[PDB]
């Protein structure tokens, strides 16, 4: 009903659960986390939404 | 609201926030930094 994000089929809960436990995020509003403390293998860095 | 000069009031210039606010505040500020953000809620102004 009302549980989708960035026009994806997965839920807000899950997706600011782990906006918060990558980068410590969220409770100020979401925004691109800064290049170092996102490497290669990050959570934010291979999120493709089709 | 016009005791002074408006823009110390305003904050354009005058002293920086660490130094007019209850320095019990800038203790909680300063001893949660990491966690919960603060330091974008008042400015410190600047003068040429």
């Amino acid at each position: 009903e009302g549980y989708n994000v960035a026009q994806c089929n997965m839920t807000k809960d899950w997706f600011l659960v782990q906006m918060l436990a990558n980068y410590n995020i969220g409770y100020q509003g979401f925004y691109i986390p800064e290049s170092y403390k996102d490497r290669m293998y990050s959570f934010f860095r291979n999120f493709q939404p089709m | 609201p016009s005791m002074m000069p408006q823009w110390s009031y305003m904050h354009i210039s005058g002293q920086d926030a660490s130094e007019y606010l209850s320095p019990g505040l800038v203790q909680f500020a300063r001893a949660t930094e990491t966690y919960f953000s603060l330091n974008n809620k008042f400015r410190n102004p600047t003068v040429a």
